[PDB]
């Protein structure tokens, strides 16, 4: 059940990660508390897809899905599944938190689109 | 990419056990506030746990009392076992 | 005989909620797996201070000590000791 | 697995279920803790014998064994095909096991032929 993917950009090369990494750098888990997070709410998908998935994981607007408790983060995922993956996390104010992001959010389905050619 | 594969990469046999139990138990509980309806007041009704230690279960947080996490589970009718590797 | 009185199936169940009998089996199940490590694995309780990261004090308050563990501390033991804990249906 | 038999005396009593019963009987953490610690090492005496090794059971004198939950001490023996049998109980004072004990032990040993 639900096998989830990563993504493609240009190089490849592609980023997400070192949110997951260079926390990989810092000290023990206050780093790893902050994303011991996702190994939990990305299993959580493949385990669950969602139903569920929410209260959290999330919709703000139009196709939707995704996420978590604490500061933060993202609006994610793609239709042809179970997978998904894609694009970035970059984090926040809140609570207002974006009528600019939502298209930071999209942004996206550039991504979902040709992207997905 | 692929999960599995950078799961095993980010993390390895280490602190995945305490993602794939948190997680076990993130569903029992979304499970049951979703699928039979069962509230958290009424969950603290039927187990005796204070609701907060049960809505810092559901959370990451850092781990629960074995104790604690064995009456909620009991009163959805599920319990831990202990299970061999891989 | 005569005075030959209760088993214990049934005093166990005069006296106990099954809940405290289920909080119960479970302790004496991890109990089970550090006999185990001592008498047939041979690990020393020290030796698995050393591959878990759990203080040899904390191990034996399993065995011997009055409060239940944090759950993280029993994963970390069980999985040297190459078990986890699962959910599985109650009864 | 192993059966487990309270020994009942003449009058007909379980001195080892008297005394449990008044730990249950009475209230405060102590109670249930050393009743939990009781109801964790009988049912590791029923899955494991005497194969337990320690902390959980010391041999003694002869047949007589201690089981011992915190500062519980309880005195069973090997029993039929094969299982045992609690004598009765008391609570650890000293570093050297009271021989006191083990006599009270052994004749209820005595009484169970027969």
């Amino acid at each position: 059940m639900h096998n989830i993917y990563f993504y493609k950009d240009k190089n490849g090369n592609e980023p997400v990660f070192d949110y997951m990494r260079e926390l990989t750098s810092k000290k023990g888990k206050d780093s790893r508390i902050k994303l011991n997070k996702i190994n939990d709410y990305i299993e959580l998908l493949s385990q669950h897809g969602t139903r569920a998935g929410e209260p959290y994981i999330k919709h703000l607007d139009a196709e939707i899905w995704e996420l978590r408790p604490l500061r933060d983060r993202i609006l994610f995922v793609a239709w042809m599944d179970g997978s998904f993956v894609l694009l970035h996390h970059f984090m926040k104010r809140t609570q207002k938190t974006p009528k600019r992001e939502i298209e930071q959010a999209k942004r996206e389905l550039a991504d979902l689109k040709e992207r997905g050619l | 990419s692929n999960w599995k594969d950078v799961r095993a990469e980010l993390f390895s046999k280490e602190e995945i056990l305490e993602s794939d139990m948190r997680v076990a138990i993130m569903s029992e509980l979304i499970e049951a506030r979703n699928e039979k309806g069962i509230s958290q007041k009424k969950l603290e009704e039927m187990s005796g746990v204070s609701q907060p230690v049960i809505a810092r279960m559901e959370t990451g947080k850092t781990s629960p009392q074995l104790d604690t996490v064995l009456k909620v589970l009991a009163s959805l009718g599920k319990t831990l076992a202990v299970v061999p590797l891989e």
